[PDB]
């Protein structure tokens, strides 16, 4: 019943670094705190316990300190075994997690590719028309995709989903699709989407014409 | 009552 | 080594109630307090429930408190949750998860965990996916590269797997996670870049299946 607040939320790093990642809790818990690591799809995995006890198995380059509220785990040399998901947790009055530190690849600035899919025929016939964006093999994470409709912006149509880093070249993918109905779809000329990211001199603009 | 005490066997059982 | 084994996991309709199952090995599972702890991407990780090592002390997280129960069979090595009232925030990976087993500390967190039991909790029926092709217009290509896909619309329960030409393209596929779209049905489309060269002579097709509904389709993606 305790508040953990973990930061950074996310970090990136090369292998050699050192990261440090943080946990505060709300009130005091002694040594009370657990740092475990935690990779897509997989379990968990327990690294340091009661603050600064390195667990059996546990690598010596991960390492603990901290009493009361703020608590450090420190990754020296940081290995490519050690990009994962990071998170504390408080065992002194039930048990609760820190958010998350997510340690990422860092390699240089790329780019986004820029892709755009008109709905198709078949779609069309049953209904519905999605129009989907692709920003293909990108770095950092943070990109801005916004949809433009006869030139006027949308909002809450679009869901995006984005890949996880990219294991050879430690980029990114992501997707932004508009989902319209066929009645509206067949309203507008242009469909476009517009990509703004650090790789970008200025944002890029993909679009077509209805038809076309 | 601590949810937090020993929830195992007693080491010194 | 420790070994925890979940099952029991599913889709369930809100109100209705669900039993999992973890199966214990590698420890003198009757002599540890046991957990379980449940994940979200949205809430990250929260606590469940704790059981003593004889079963004989419990305690809840306060949301599930009057609606979850915790239990073991020290004879069968078999911890449970049973669950019931299930509403749209228990929706998670559901973790088994040992007690931190050594003594030389007074107050007890956790140590090694499952491999999780996936619970969603939907009003949704099962049905197979909407296949369409992904192509961009061929009068505004450019830059060598080309950009196909397959956009795989409308399923329930994930998952669903996508291959390129029954597996024998495989560089350079991005299937992109699903996301839950308003209906309660998900959604994802898997892309590929190949050279803009070759579409005139490889042929592309996506290769989608749907196990819960028993539903294969191949779909070959056209110049447009």
């Amino acid at each position: 019943d305790i508040q953990m607040t973990q930061s950074p939320s996310t970090l990136s790093a090369s292998v050699g670094d050192r990261v440090t990642i943080s946990c505060r809790a709300s009130q005091t818990i002694s040594t009370w705190l657990a740092w475990f690591q935690q990779k897509p799809g997989k379990a968990p995995k327990l690294l340091i316990y009661a603050a600064s006890s390195l667990q059996s198995g546990v690598p010596s380059r991960f390492s603990g300190s901290g009493s009361g509220t703020d608590f450090t785990l420190t990754i020296s040399n940081l290995q490519p075994d050690d990009f994962a998901t990071y998170y504390c947790q408080q065992f002194n009055s039930y048990w609760t997690f820190g958010q998350g530190t997510k340690v990422e690849i860092k390699r240089t600035v790329a780019a986004p590719s820029v892709f755009i899919f008109p709905p198709s025929d078949e779609q069309l016939k049953s209904g519905t028309a999605s129009v989907v964006c692709l920003l293909n093999n990108f770095y950092p994470r943070e990109a801005k995709v916004q949809w433009k409709v006869d030139n006027a912006l949308q909002s809450g149509n679009s869901q995006e989903s984005v890949t996880e880093q990219d294991s050879k070249d430690s980029t990114y993918s992501l997707s932004s699709t508009l989902t319209l109905s066929k009645a509206d779809y067949e309203k507008h000329k242009v469909y476009a989407c517009e990509v703004t990211h650090q790789g970008l001199s200025s944002p890029v603009t993909k679009s077509f014409n209805r038809g076309e | 009552p601590d949810p937090n005490a020993n929830p195992n066997v007693d080491p010194n059982a | 080594q420790v070994q925890l084994v979940e099952s029991g996991g599913g889709v369930v309709q809100p109100g209705r109630s669900l039993r999992l199952s973890c199966v214990a090995s590698g420890f003198t599972f009757s002599n540890a307090g046991m957990h379980w702890v449940r994940q979200t991407p949205g809430k990250g990780l929260e606590w469940v429930a704790i059981i003593w090592y004889d079963g004989s002390i419990k305690y809840y997280g306060e949301s599930v408190k009057g609606r979850f129960t915790i239990s073991r069979d020290n004879s069968k090595n078999t911890l449970y949750l049973e669950m019931s009232s299930l509403r749209a925030e228990d929706t998670a990976v559901y973790f088994c998860v040992r007690a931190y087993s050594g003594s030389l500390y007074d107050k007890y967190g956790m140590d090694v965990w499952g491999q999780g039991t996936t619970v969603i909790v939907s009003s949704a029926s099962t049905k197979g996916p909407s296949v369409f092709p992904l192509a961009p217009s061929s009068k505004s290509t450019s830059g060598g590269t080309a950009a196909l896909g397959c956009l795989v619309k409308d399923y329930f329960p994930e998952p669903v797997t996508v291959s390129w030409n029954s597996g024998a393209l495989t560089s350079g596929v991005h299937t992109f996670p699903a996301v839950l779209q308003s209906s309660g049905l998900y959604s994802l489309s898997s892309v590929v870049t190949v050279p803009s060269s070759s579409l005139g002579t490889q042929t592309y097709i996506c290769n989608v299946n749907h196990k819960p509904s028993n539903t294969k389709v191949d779909k070959k993606v056209e110049p447009k």
